């Protein structure tokens, strides 16, 4: 406990990466992708105490804000369409998914409209919900990456099982590894990877090491302490320097090398790897989770064929969230950061995730 | 976005768990081996690994 | 919620002079539901509150007018009991409700509480009057009833029951006055709406001055930490009903500390910061491992994160 | 010239209308239905002249604003649809029309896409437009009320004689009368209005007088200089405390009882009155104007069949355009004005058109 | 949006005409008979009406 | 446009006393196109707007430098033409333009005007300097030269043709300060970009003052009137390269408004208004029919209405 948010640790560390970034080479820009590691930085104000030359960015770590408009103006749709065809569907999500803005409106103004859409907070709660009422079908818009992947196919076992019926799911799950690669080969850059820590949870390590053995970026499977991420700072700044590239599980409190394989395992029963869509990153190959051929029965969108409206923008005129998601900028580096975009009256995706950088920085006021 | 928490309590595939003092049960779907004893991470209500004594 | 009422003075506490003394009255509203939650209900808050109002402008509760709008078919011991609260809680201060008016209307809505209050200070005091160097210190815990409320809500229960800090500070408040001189407190706000950070903002921004406060000594239970992770917001945007910020000359600072800390109401009180001349209209926020950011206020009321 | 601005005339006036308001039963509300009018109200600050019990509001005086979005929407899709058919279109259309939003994006943005669009000032620009490139097909999305319409019909006249081909407009014309009716009938309360100078040039004051006769409303067909206003929120109180119900020709210097004759015939050739919808203001009955059967070749929309989005939102959260255009209340009244609604960055078509009432009210900085 | 002007020229359906000083074109469809002593109304490049010796 | 070089002084006349007086140094860059324009040239223009920064700031033009960044296959004669007005008009100051620098680019661009400029003021002057009562003058008609370029694009041709009023007016301003002395003028601002209104509000918020302005007394064309009003943009918002905005004590704004008008430069100057205790940081026009209204800086360029 304490020893990981224990005041004398990160004053200790702080020192010894001041020390290390003195005989640096020029600009070190370390980046994570997991939205609580950016929550991390912020509320302890991490930042705050990093040398000039030391920089930590932020990157496609929010599983909402990457969700495809397309997918969630479809959803909308197959409520309508289910309506027009005497089925009132109960439609569950997570809470800052329900306010996402779309040219086509959000699933809170679905709600205005008399459709019953639930905010739920686990793939459980819309499980206890489908048992509950199992006259009308209830679907799940369920985004995520492998961390909540898990979850959700893993009570999909607990549907197959029971062979429940009313137990549907529209699948916009998100592979982060791949992202990560997409990133590298498109720019954006950095010397060191703070890879997310839950995220390695589940895959764990093994499924990190490819990138490394590819690009000789070193990385660190770091936690969500304050100390954790001051550790995997230093670690890297060394790596850096001493010219290797090699990954360091420094959660390994919390991290089997090769991740937890019963989840792995259960993902890939119900999942298949397909080219997804990243909102306002554009397509990534592998990087989405469509239910398998087999299981085609779960996803929702089976039994719904619905037309998506063509030409939807990603992004309102001046929402500079995709060079955000991609480690290209703060969100203070946005003209609309504070002014026309807050949390109250958003803009972009980034500033109504829960795990969006944009909140975090209004949230936590950015020094 | 996960909280460390203690288990208190098992019963099958439906654990329970302790945060700094709430009782709020857990899924183990993915932990099929946890023992009161043992202290979870908890993510939207699922158990996805158990901690160590580093 | 736009301030038409304003231009159409108003809507803060108002100080008329009169032979030495100044009367200070107030009146405030309450809509809460449930009527009833973890450590009180609606009529103590309702006194609670206007108490605390003529607390933290420096003015001893003189008296107390109370109306209430009954909505008609209301669980008439529902009622009941909150009148005892309310005669409960304005004995601990003490100060008598003198005069009251009850209205009973056909549409549902169980009950609210109008309350008004008038209060006598020799010595005004306002969110105005924070100077640089000067200390600032809060009386107790953060996050308690907003924390309590808002866990009642999600089916969070706890080990030993968390419940809501609602109650009069006159005490705590007096006895710091009577310890070190109203001409001392330099300036006072009651973190209820908003939270700590929301009065803090205020008074920093009222008194044009940069508040600079360690996150180290802020005052938070056991509790209320683990359920603002859990439901993803901080204590320091909750509301508290039992509270009040303080803002002191930096020699009595200490003086003042002890004076509170005597008190029931004020056991767990602490300093936490102090005024400073940079950043003028802003909270600076010193994080547990020595790092900086702001406390800005909430925009609106909170969700979980 | 002078006589009609002279701050002589006006202060009399001001003190006569000072003066009557002063033995008023109450509070008189005076309607206006044209831009120009709320430009001139609000710029020489009349408001800032009139009693406490003397109110003027707006009403839906801006073509552009009321211009439904599934008509705008329903351009960009020819726009498309002719270019995936080799026909590369140039699309020409007013400055302010040229930026109103749309959940599917603006005019400007076709425009950042490859497209040909075009800002012109009149109907004629388009017309010498369409000469210049006769192996394109030049398209004017058209809108506005009888003032603009005339132009339009004219001009298409001189298409119909020259019989040009490649001369084609998107109809969506409106009434002004009607709407004035439809509001009256849909609760926005006024003692008086101030019937449109310019509109009442074309349908002249004769278009105006059913609506006296059915409500008993005192009207004023007034002009544009300060003093005109003034002199007809003169009448008006007038007219409203002796009890008649009359319309008066203030702006007779150049309005004929009957209007322009000339016009009404040219537009009554091309245009066939039918129910149109105005933008946040619901579907008003014959108060559109599309080509008759006969001239069904230049409407655009004969060539091209499109698919509109269904459930496309008129305003975005927020806006309370349509009680603006209503008279139900000032920009000054909506929560976003000045804030994160300006000229700049606009929420709503209230403040992009160069006549809405909300443009205007921040362009003048109202007291 | 309006703005008074004296016509200096005529050309048939094509007059033109003077704002304070500003030399414009302005057609004269909806106008035939509109001689260069005539002062019309220009909306859009076009002639509504003509003035009146008020 | 973000401000990011001003935290990473900056940005605005820079003053430096030495010996008695104080040396005061400015720079600005032009990218305007068309190099040329009705009554003026991107030369004129440089020195014009060099020499009236320096003005306002109540120094004496002591030196010129200029940096010309020509892009490469620029006609000669138009970069003969532009040297020319340069030379023509810093001897109208007058004024040396001591040193140059030039720089040919691959890229085409035609031509980049870069100036910089040294001034001695005993007396520095400031748009923050402006006093409650003190009267407010403008030097000449407004909107000459933003309506007389964008009429040049828009066709609109004139009678007798409008022409920009470019030119530097240091003449006008020392003319007023040696007339009632420079201690009696408060403050000055150049209605350059953004207009009249746009300077005469950072007066307004840089004296935290409010600004009261007679529509009926601002001197403007009637070629600009006409032509404003077909734009759909008012005079008062447009650009001025030859004028300068001056706030003087009121017990010398009879004198110095005389001294203007002594000169050709000022030959048009104008008392518009005066400087008042309300509205603070705000402009208040009375418009000609005796109403009210704020006189807001536009949000970004114009376009027509
Ligand atoms: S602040 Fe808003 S507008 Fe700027 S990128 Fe972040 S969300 Fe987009
Ligand atoms: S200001 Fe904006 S947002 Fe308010 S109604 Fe007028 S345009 Fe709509």
């Amino acid at each position: 406990f304490e020893a990981y948010r224990s005041r004398e640790v990160a004053m200790k560390l702080v020192e010894k990466i001041r020390e290390e970034a003195k005989t640096l080479d020029g600009e070190i820009r370390i980046m994570h992708v997991c939205g609580t590691h950016e929550d991390t930085v912020t509320r302890h104000g991490i930042r705050s105490l990093l040398p000039e030359n030391v920089k930590v960015v932020s990157g496609p770590g929010c599983p909402v804000c990457i969700t495809p408009v397309e997918d969630i103006v479809a959803m909308q749709l197959i409520m309508r369409k289910a309506r027009e065809e005497g089925e009132e569907i109960i439609l569950t999500t997570f809470g800052d998914m329900y306010k996402i803005p779309t040219p086509m409106g959000s699933f809170a103004d679905l709600k205005s409209e008399g459709f019953d859409v639930r905010i739920v907070y686990g793939i459980f709660d819309t499980y206890r919900i489908a048992k509950e009422n199992p006259d009308k079908t209830v679907v799940h818009f369920s985004p995520g990456f492998e961390t909540t992947t898990a979850p959700a196919a893993g009570m999909l076992n607990v549907a197959a099982q029971e062979e429940l019926e009313n137990f549907k799911i529209y699948s916009v799950h998100r592979l982060t590894p791949p992202a990560v690669e997409v990133l590298l080969k498109q720019g954006t850059v950095f010397q060191g990877l703070i890879a997310p820590g839950h995220v390695s949870t589940i895959i764990g390590v093994k499924g990190w090491e490819y990138l490394t053995e590819k690009y000789g970026i070193p990385q660190v499977v770091a936690g969500f302490e304050p100390n954790d991420v001051l550790m995997a700072i230093l670690m890297l700044i060394r790596m850096y320097k001493e010219g290797e590239a090699r990954i360091i599980n420094e959660y390994e409190r919390a991290v089997k090398y090769e991740g937890n394989v019963v989840a792995q395992k259960m993902i890939d029963k119900f999942f298949e790897v397909v080219d997804a869509k990243w909102r306002a990153l554009g397509v990534f190959p592998k990087s989405g989770l469509e239910l398998r051929k087999e299981w085609k029965d779960f996803e929702i969108r089976s039994f719904y064929k619905v037309e998506v409206p063509k030409n939807l923008p990603d992004l309102e005129k001046g929402c500079r969230c995709g060079a955000v998601l991609r480690g290209l900028a703060l969100p203070t580096d946005c003209p609309l950061f504070g002014k026309t975009c807050t949390p109250r009256h958003p803009v972009g995706p980034c500033m109504v995730s829960y795990e969006g950088t944009c909140q975090i920085f209004y949230k936590y006021g950015v020094l | 976005l996960a909280v460390p928490g203690k288990v208190i309590e098992v019963n099958g595939p439906v654990a329970v768990v302790d945060f700094g003092g709430v009782k709020r049960e857990v899924r183990l779907d993915l932990m099929p081996d946890t023992k009161p004893g043992d202290w979870v991470i908890v993510h939207t209500g699922f158990a996805i690994e158990k901690l160590d004594e580093k | 919620l736009r301030d038409v009422i304003l231009k159409t003075a108003l809507d803060d506490g108002a100080t008329i002079p009169f032979g030495d003394k100044h009367i200070v009255f107030t009146i405030d509203g309450h809509t809460v539901k449930p009527l009833f939650f973890p450590g009180g209900d609606i009529g103590r808050l309702a006194v609670s509150g206007t108490v605390n109002d003529l607390a933290v402008m420096g003015a001893e509760p003189i008296a107390l007018a109370n109306s209430m709008i009954i909505g008609e078919g209301l669980d008439m011991e529902v009622l009941k009991r909150v009148l005892k609260s309310m005669d409960e809680t304005a004995r601990e201060v003490p100060v008598p409700i003198v005069t009251g008016d009850t209205k009973v209307v056909e549409d549902k809505i169980e009950m609210f509480v109008i309350t008004a209050g008038i209060g006598i200070a020799e010595h005004p005091v306002s969110d105005a009057g924070a100077k640089v160097g000067d200390a600032v210190l809060v009386s107790g815990t953060i996050g308690d009833h907003g924390i309590a409320l808002m866990s009642h809500r999600e089916g969070i229960a706890f080990e030993t029951e968390l419940k809501s800090d609602v109650a009069p500070i006159w005490d705590v408040v007096k006895a710091v006055a009577e310890t070190i001189g109203w001409e001392n407190i330099h300036a006072m706000k009651d973190p209820t709406r908003a939270g700590l950070s929301n009065a803090l903002n205020e008074i920093a921004r009222k008194s044009n001055v940069g508040i600079l406060v360690r996150e180290a000594d802020i005052p938070i239970r056991p509790e209320v930490r683990a359920a603002s992770e859990m439901l993803g917001i901080s204590p320091y945007d909750v509301a508290n009903e039992g509270k009040v910020v303080m803002v002191v000359a930096r020699e009595y600072a200490e003086e003042a500390l002890e004076a509170m800390r005597k008190t029931e109401k004020g056991r767990n009180a602490a300093i936490i910061g102090e005024v400073i001349a940079d950043y003028r209209g802003k909270v600076l926020l010193e994080t547990g491992i020595g790092g900086k950011r702001f406390m800005e206020p909430p925009e609106g009321d909170p969700v979980p994160r």
